[PDB]
């Protein structure tokens, strides 16, 4: 029973070891739209006789 | 005639997911003793403890 626990603690800490790391790179990213219109900005001016 | 051969069970050698898999260590025929992979929050585009 003595060797029980003393085994078990020598395996305890070699389960302590770190495998790897997970994580995401989203850092920089921007979500875009989208514009539907061109925005000109003209207009036509014409007299009433049509000169 | 009598039939002696008329198919039966396929084995298949893969078995391929179709759904995005966290990552992951061995779990099958091998099982990995080392601690999981660790989730880390890493790149935040606002801030939220500093």
């Amino acid at each position: 029973e003595d060797m029980a626990k003393i085994y078990g603690a020598v395996a305890a800490v070699s389960k302590n070891v770190n495998s790897s790391v997970t994580y995401e790179v989203k850092r920089g990213t921007h979500e875009l739209i989208k514009v539907p219109t061109i925005p000109h900005n003209l207009v036509l001016i014409q007299s009433d006789n049509g000169k | 005639g009598e039939i002696i051969y008329d198919g039966g069970l396929s084995s298949k050698l893969a078995d391929v997911v179709d759904k995005t898999t966290e990552p992951h260590n061995a779990d099958g025929a091998v099982k990995d003793g080392r601690i999981a992979p660790v989730k880390l929050d890493l790149e935040k585009q606002k801030l939220d403890k500093l």
